[PDB]
């Protein structure tokens, strides 16, 4: 069958599933960027902008 | 005249008596005679928190809160002698009354500080 680096493969004759892919590749990132930024919120200490900003 | 039935649930309950924009009289006082204030009402309308120093040890400014505690603010049906001295200042000395409330407000980013808002013996 399919080698393990190319399973990937049956989506390139497949419109409707690589549609669904994508759907699903940009539901993940989405889905980080709202745990990364409750992440930080559970962690960011606001009271000190001048020597303890977000970026230390 | 406004009954218990008119008031309840309305929040009036927590507020203090106003007077109208013509009560710009005085009062005056006899020096040979006794005073007592019969209520004092204290409906607080403000809360403010100084932060607590980062450690620049500058200015430490009082900052606004959320009330959380509900319409439970108000110190009401206080009362007390009010004395005439002989330098004819007036001074309040504070008997009796529902003279403290605990109150908690949040401020930014969620610490909540609680207080006993009071005048106990004013
Ligand atoms: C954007 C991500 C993504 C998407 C949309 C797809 C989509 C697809 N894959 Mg691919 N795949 C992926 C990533 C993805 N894959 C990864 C990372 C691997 C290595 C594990 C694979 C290995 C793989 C195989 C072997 C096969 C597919 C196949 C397929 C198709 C059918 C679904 C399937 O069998 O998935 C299977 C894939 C998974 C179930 C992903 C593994 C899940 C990982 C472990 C994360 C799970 C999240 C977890 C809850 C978080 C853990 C937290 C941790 C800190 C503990 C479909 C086109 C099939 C195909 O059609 O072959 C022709 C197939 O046989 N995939
Ligand atoms: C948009 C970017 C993109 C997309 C959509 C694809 C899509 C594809 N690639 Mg290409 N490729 C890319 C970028 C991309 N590639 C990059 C950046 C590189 C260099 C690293 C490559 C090098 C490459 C090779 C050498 C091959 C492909 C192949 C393929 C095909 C099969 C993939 C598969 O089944 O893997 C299945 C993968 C797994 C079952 C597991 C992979 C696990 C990885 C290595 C580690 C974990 C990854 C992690 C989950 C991802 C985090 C996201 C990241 C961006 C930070 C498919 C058409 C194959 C092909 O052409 O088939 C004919 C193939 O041989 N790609
Ligand atoms: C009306 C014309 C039109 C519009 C507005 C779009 C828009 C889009 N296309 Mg393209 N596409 C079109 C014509 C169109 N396409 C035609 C005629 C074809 C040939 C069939 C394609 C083939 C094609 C492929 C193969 C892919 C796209 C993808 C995408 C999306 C990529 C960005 C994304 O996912 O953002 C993030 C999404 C959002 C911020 C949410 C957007 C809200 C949506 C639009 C509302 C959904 C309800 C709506 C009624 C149903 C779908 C609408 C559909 C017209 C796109 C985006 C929604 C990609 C995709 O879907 O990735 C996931 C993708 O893989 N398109
Ligand atoms: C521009 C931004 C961008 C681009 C171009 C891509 C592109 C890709 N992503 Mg997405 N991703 C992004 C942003 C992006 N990502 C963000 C912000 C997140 C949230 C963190 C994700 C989360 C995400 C997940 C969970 C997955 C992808 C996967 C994929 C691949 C799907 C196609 C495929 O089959 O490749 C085949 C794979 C390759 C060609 C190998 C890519 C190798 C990368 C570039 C480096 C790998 C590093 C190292 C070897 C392993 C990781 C270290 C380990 C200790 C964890 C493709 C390479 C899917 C995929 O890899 O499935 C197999 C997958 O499961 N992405
Ligand atoms: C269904 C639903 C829902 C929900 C949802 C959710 C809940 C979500 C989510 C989500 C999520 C929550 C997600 C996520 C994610 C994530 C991710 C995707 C990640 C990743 C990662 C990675 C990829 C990594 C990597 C790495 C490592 C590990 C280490 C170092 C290096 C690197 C960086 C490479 C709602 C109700 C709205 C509605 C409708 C339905
Ligand atoms: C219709 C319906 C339904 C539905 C459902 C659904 C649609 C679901 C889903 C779901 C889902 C879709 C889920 C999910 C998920 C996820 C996950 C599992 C994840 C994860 C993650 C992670 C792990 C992360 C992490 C991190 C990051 C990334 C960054 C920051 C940091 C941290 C570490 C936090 C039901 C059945 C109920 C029934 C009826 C109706």
């Amino acid at each position: 069958g399919l080698p393990w680096y190319r399973v990937h493969t049956v989506l390139i004759n497949d419109p409707g599933r690589l549609i669904a892919a994508h759907l699903m590749h940009t539901a993940l990132v989405a889905g980080w960027a709202g745990s990364m930024a409750l992440y930080e919120l559970a962690t960011f200490d606001p009271s000190d902008p001048v020597l303890n900003p977000m970026w230390r | 005249t406004l009954t218990y039935d008119d008031i309840v649930g309305t929040g009036l309950a927590n507020k203090c008596p106003t007077l109208d924009d013509t009560a710009r009289g005085a009062y005056p006082i006899d020096s040979s005679q006794t005073y007592r204030i019969a209520r004092l009402c204290l409906q607080p309308t403000t809360f403010l928190v100084k932060e607590e120093p980062k450690n620049k040890r500058q200015e430490a400014e009082f900052v606004p809160t959320k009330l959380v505690t509900r319409e439970t603010t108000s110190l009401d049906q206080i009362q007390g002698e009010l004395k005439v001295n002989s330098d004819g200042s007036l001074t309040f000395v504070e008997e009796d009354g529902i003279d403290f409330q605990p109150v908690t407000v949040q401020m930014a980013g969620g610490e909540r500080i609680p207080l006993l808002f009071t005048v106990k013996n004013l």
